[PDB]
RNA sequence: GACAAUGGUAGGAGAGCGUUCUAAGGGCGUUGAAGCAUGAUCGUAAGGACAUGUGGAGCGCUUAGAAGUGAGAAUGCCGGU
RNA sequence: UUAACUUGGGAGUCAGAACAUGGGUGAUAAGGUCCGUGUUCGAAAGGGAAACAGCCCAGACCACCAGCUAAGGUCCCAAAAU
RNA sequence: GACCGAUAGUGAACCAGUACCGUGAGGGAAAGGUGAAAAGCACCCCGGAAGGGGAGUGAAAUAGAACCUGAAACCGUGUGCUUACAAGUAGUCAGAGCCCGUUAAUGGGUGAUGGCGUGCCUUUUGUAGAAUGAACCGGCGAGUUACGAUUUGAUGCAAGGU
C-alpha cells in the first residue's frame, strides 16, 4: 500500500526550530539554517561543561592571591604551607572566608607561618 | 466604538499604497481628508474614496458625531498578482508581475 | 556561626535554616541525617580550627529527593557521518540544616 | 554586475529610512474657510487674498 | 553556588596618586596596569570594573638603561601611502612625556570593550601638581 | 558487591521508535474525531502524551501479519514567494 | 601475562602524507622521488608550539562551581616566584 | 481487491488527445469540494461603479461562488526588554539591571560586560577554503519482485523424507 508522507515532516522540522527560538534573523526561521545551528549549540555546550569547571579555578585562585599579599606573603607560600603546617584540606572555593570574615582568614595565616 | 471600511483589490501597488497610509496615521480625520487632497501621487483619491467611508458608517448606524474621529489604525495589506510577460530580445520573456492591494481605514474616537 | 561539611567529594559552607543542592544519598524523605566530618566549624569568635576536627557534627533533615534538568549531550563531527545524541538527569538531595 | 550574495531584511529596510514623502505645507484659506497649499489659489470658492483671486 | 560576584553598587573605587620619578619605564607600568585591573583587592571579579583610580605626576624624572634613549623607536603608520612616521623615547621624554607613559601601560590592558574603560581610570601629569586635590588622593609605596 | 571494560571513518554483528493497510480481542466520538496552532511536560536516543483555541466526522491502544516504510543536497522535477 | 591456530557466513582496501633514523637517485638541492625499521595523522577530541591533519605531553561512557600531576610555564596582557 | 485517493491512479474524475507549439510526421500539459436544503445576501447608507457595514436567511457567512480544514516561505500594523566609540560563522558558558507569572520546578522573556569559538555536505595524503553543489519554504524523488543456488535460524518426522 503507498505509504503517503504524512504528518512527520511537519513535527520533525518544528522540535529543531523550537529549539532555536532567540536567534538572529534567518536563523530561527527557516529549517537548513536554523538546523545546523543547533548541532553546533549542542557542540558549543559540551566543550563549555568542561571548561566552566577550570575557569573557576583560575577565578578562586586570583582572589586568595589578592588577600595574602595585603598580609605580605605569596599565594604559592599560602598553599605550601596548608599543605605542610597543618592538613588543612585542599579547598580554593572556600576562599569564600578571605570575603566574608578577614577574622577568620587570619588565624589561617597564622598556622601557615607557623611550621612552615 | 470604532468603524472601518475595507477596500479590497484595488489596481494600485502594495508598496506605493502604504507611503501615504504612513502619513495619516495617528492624525485628526479634519486634517486627513485634506492631506489626501493636496499630495500629488495616484493612490490619494482611492485611499480618500475610503477613508469616506469610514466617515460615513461612523455616523451612520453606529450613530457618532464626525468632529472628535481620529484614525487609530490604517493599513495594507496585499492581494493576488496577475502575471503577464513581455516580450524580450534575442528570443526570450521575463515576468511582470502587475500586484494589487486590500486598504483598511479604522477610525475611532478616543472610547 | 558558620561551618564546612564534606558531602558529595566537595565542600559545602553552610549556616543555619539554609536549603543546599546535595548529591545523593541514602534516606528517604522526612527523614534526619548527621554530618560527622565538619572543617572549619565557627564564625567570628568561635574557633575551632583544625586538620579534620572531631567533636562537631551536623544535622540537617531531608526535603524532597528528585532529578535535574535534562541536559542534552549532542556531539557530531564534521565531513564524515559520526554523531551522537544522549540525555541526563542528575539526581540531587535536598537538606535544611537545624544544628552546628 | 550581478550581486554577490542575498541581501537580507536587516539591510533592507535600513536602505529604505529616508525613503519618504513629505508633508504638503498647507494653510487655512481665510475667506472660504478651508485648506489650500500655499502660494496657490483655491479650487473651491477662494481668493489670493495678496490679489483676491 | 557559593560564590561572590561584585555588581555596580556593591564596590567602591578609592584614588591613588604615585610618584613616578627615579624608576624605571616598564617596571613601573606594572604596578599600574594591576592596580586598573583590580587585584589588589578580594572581590575581585571579571566582566565589572572593579581597580583603583591611579594619578602619577614626575612623568619627566622616568629611566632607561643601556642605549634605550636612542635605539628605542615608535613606529606608526597613517594609512596612506608611504606613511610610516618615527620618533625616538630621548626626544619624546623631553617634547611630550604625557604620552610615553601612557602608552607604556595601555599595552598591558586587555581585549578593548572594557579595556578602553579601565585604562581611562589613568591621569598621567608631566610636572609635580594635578588638579585632582578635590578628589583627595594618597601615596602609594609601589614595590 | 566486588573487580573490569566503553574515541572511531570503510565495513561485520546486535537491539529498538515511527508511518499507511489487513485480521482478532477490547474502547473512545456531535456533552465533539482526524488535521492545524500555542505551551515552562515525560523517556538513555528515534519519539509519547496531556491542557485551553481553531476544526466539523471519523479515529487510537495490546499481540501477530504485509510494505509504493522515514529526505538537507542528485547544476534533481512541478507549484508558490 | 592472555592470547593464538583450525573450518564455514559477510564486506572493505590496491592515490597514502609529514617527522625521526639506516642508504640509493639529485647538486652531502626541494614541503623532491624510490626501498628497510619505529611513531603520529589517515579513522583522535583535549593542554602546549602566538595562528597551524603529521612536531612534544596524553587516548573523551555521561554529570559536579572538589582534588593531585605531566609537556610547558611563574612581571603585565594571561592562571602561577619582580 | 491486506490496489490508488487529485504532484496519486489512465496523458485525461474538469465537454482530452482539447487549449498551445510545428510547414510536416509528430510532441502535449493545466483543471476537482458552498450548505442537510439555494433558503445565492430583501431594504437603508458612502460610492460613477467595484468593494464595503449594518440589517436579514443559516447549526456556523470569523462556509458569500477569490466559496471544507488553511501549514511554511514572504509582505504588514501594534507593543514589554534593548542598541548611535564599535572589528561580530552570529552561537555558547559565567552574569548585573529591568518587565512578567506556568503542565509548579531549585521557573519564563530580554541581555550592559568577560572567557572560549574560522558554516553544512561531497571528494581527498589534507578543505574556513579563494575546490564542487543548494535563493528560500512546501510536496514528489533510489538495494525491489520473480524462478534457481548455497550457508544460517526454526520446525515435522528420521534409514528413510517428500
Ligand atoms: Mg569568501
Amino acid at each position: 500500500p503507498r505509504v503517503k508522507g504524512g504528518t512527520v515532516t511537519r513535527a520533525r522540522r518544528k522540535k529543531t526550530i523550537k529549539l532555536a527560538k532567540g536567534y538572529f534573523g534567518s536563523k530561527h526561521t527557516l529549517y537548513k539554517v536554523a538546523k545546523q545551528q543547533v548541532m553546533k549549540s549542542g557542540q558549543y555546550a559540551f566543550r563549555d561543561r568542561r571548561q566552566r569547571k577550570r575557569d573557576f579555578r583560575k577565578l578562586w585562585i586570583t582572589r586568595i592571591n589578592a588577600a595574602a599579599r595585603q598580609h605580605e606573603m605569596s599565594y604559592s607560600r599560602l598553599m605550601n604551607g596548608l599543605k605542610k603546617a597543618g592538613i588543612d584540606i585542599n579547598r580554593k572555593m572556600l576562599s569564600e572566608i578571605a570575603i566574608s570574615d578577614e577574622k577568620a582568614f587570619a588565624q589561617l595565616v597564622t598556622k601557615a607561618k607557623d611550621a612552615l | 466604538m470604532e468603524a472601518k471600511a475595507v477596500a479590497r483589490t484595488i489596481r494600485i501597488a502594495p508598496r506605493k499604497v502604504r507611503l501615504v497610509l504612513d502619513l495619516i496615521r495617528g492624525k485628526n480625520a479634519a486634517e486627513a481628508i485634506a492631506i489626501l487632497k493636496l499630495t500629488n501621487k495616484a493612490s490619494s483619491p482611492v485611499i480618500e474614496k475610503v477613508l469616506m467611508s469610514a466617515l460615513a458608517n461612523a455616523e451612520h448606524n453606529y450613530d457618532m458625531n464626525t468632529d472628535e474621529l481620529v484614525v487609530k489604525e490604517a493599513y495594507a495589506n496585499e492581494g493576488p498578482t496577475l502575471k503577464r510577460f513581455r516580450p524580450r530580445a534575442q528570443g526570450r520573456a521575463s515576468a511582470i508581475n502587475k500586484r494589487t492591494s486590500h486598504i483598511t481605514i479604522v477610525v475611532s474616537d478616543g472610547k | 556561626m558558620f561551618a564546612i561539611i564534606e558531602t558529595g567529594g566537595k565542600q559545602i559552607k553552610v549556616e543555619e535554616g539554609q536549603e543546599i543542592f546535595v548529591e545523593k544519598l541514602d534516606v528517604n524523605e522526612g527523614d534526619t541525617f548527621t554530618f560527622d566530618k565538619v572543617l572549619f566549624v565557627g564564625g567570628d569568635s568561635v574557633k575551632v580550627g583544625a586538620p579534620t576536627v572531631e567533636g562537631a557534627t551536623v544535622t540537617a533533615t531531608v526535603n524532597k529527593q528528585g532529578r535535574g534538568k535534562k541536559i542534552t549531550v549532542f556531539t557530531y563531527k564534521r565531513r564524515k557521518n559520526s554523531k551522537r545524541k544522549k540525555g541526563h538527569r542528575q539526581p540531587y538531595t535536598k537538606l535544611t540544616i537545624d544544628k552546628i | 554586475a550581478v550581486p554577490k550574495r542575498r541581501t537580507s531584511k536587516t539591510r533592507k529596510n535600513k536602505r529604505r529610512t529616508h525613503f519618504k514623502i513629505s508633508v504638503p505645507g498647507m494653510t487655512e484659506c481665510p475667506n472660504c474657510g478651508e485648506y489650500k497649499l500655499s502660494h496657490r489659489v483655491c479650487k473651491n470658492c477662494g481668493s489670493y487674498n495678496g490679489e483676491e483671486v | 553556588r557559593q560564590t561572590f560576584m561584585a555588581n555596580e553598587s556593591n564596590i567602591e573605587r578609592k584614588w591613588y596618586v604615585i610618584d613616578a620619578e627615579g624608576q624605571t619605564l616598564g617596571r613601573l607600568s606594572s604596578e599600574v596596569a594591576s592596580i586598573l585591573r583590580g587585584k589588589n583587592k578580594v572581590t575581585y571579579t571579571p566582566h565589572v570594573d572593579t581597580g583603583d583610580y591611579v594619578i602619577v605626576i614626575n612623568a619627566s624624572k622616568i629611566e632607561f638603561t643601556g642605549n634605550k634613549e636612542t635605539d628605542k623607536v615608535y613606529y606608526r603608520h597613517s594609512n596612506h601611502p608611504g606613511g610610516i612616521k618615527s620618533i625616538t623615547a630621548g626626544e619624546l621624554r623631553r617634547t611630550n612625556p604625557e604620552r610615553l607613559i601612557e602608552n607604556s601601560i595601555k599595552g598591558m590592558l586587555p581585549s578593548t570593550r572594557l579595556g578602553e574603560k579601565q585604562g581611562k581610570k589613568l591621569f598621567v601629569y608631566g610636572g609635580a601638581e594635578h588638579p585632582h586635590a578635590a578628589q583627595q588622593p594618597e601615596n602609594y609605596e609601589l614595590r
